């Protein structure tokens, strides 16, 4: 057992650190949630409605089901420990129709865009 | 009916 007496980032208060990062977590939500984005990640915005589709076997398959509504509530809850749980769960959600669903499929292919400018999004994580 | 995935989207006119 070790000691961490190095805390990578010593901030003041409690955490500064973590809250700046999952600050610009919740701007990333925030611009997924725009209209520009609502073209093609509406599915994503609230859990599918598994009804209107007709499928038969969700609950078989999607173990650890996740949606952007609940992810972005969980972070205003400051629940998340650091950046790279929330985008663990983001993730998530992307790769659940990804191994239920064709990759030439609508869904796959509507996260496959989302994929881009969530990684480009995520990728503006400062350190200091 | 399609089962086993998400066949049922609505993306610009499921027709053609």
């Amino acid at each position: 057992k070790d000691v961490p007496d190095s805390q990578q980032h010593p901030a003041p208060e409690k955490s500064s650190k973590v809250s700046e990062q999952l600050k610009c977590c919740s701007g990333i939500l925030k611009e997924m949630f725009a209209k520009k984005h609502a073209a093609y990640a509406w599915p994503f915005y609230k859990p599918v409605d598994v009804e209107a589709l007709g499928l038969h076997d969700y609950c078989d398959i999607i173990k650890h089901p996740m949606d952007m509504s609940t992810i972005k509530s969980k972070l205003e809850a400051r629940e998340y420990r650091d950046a790279q749980e929330f985008g663990a769960d983001v993730r998530l959600m992307f790769s659940n129709c990804y191994k239920y669903n064709p990759p030439d499929h609508e869904v796959v292919a509507m996260a496959r865009k989302l994929q881009d400018v969530f990684e480009m999004r995520f990728a503006k994580m400062p350190d200091e | 009916n399609p089962d086993g995935g998400k066949s049922g989207k609505a993306p610009r006119r499921r027709a053609v």
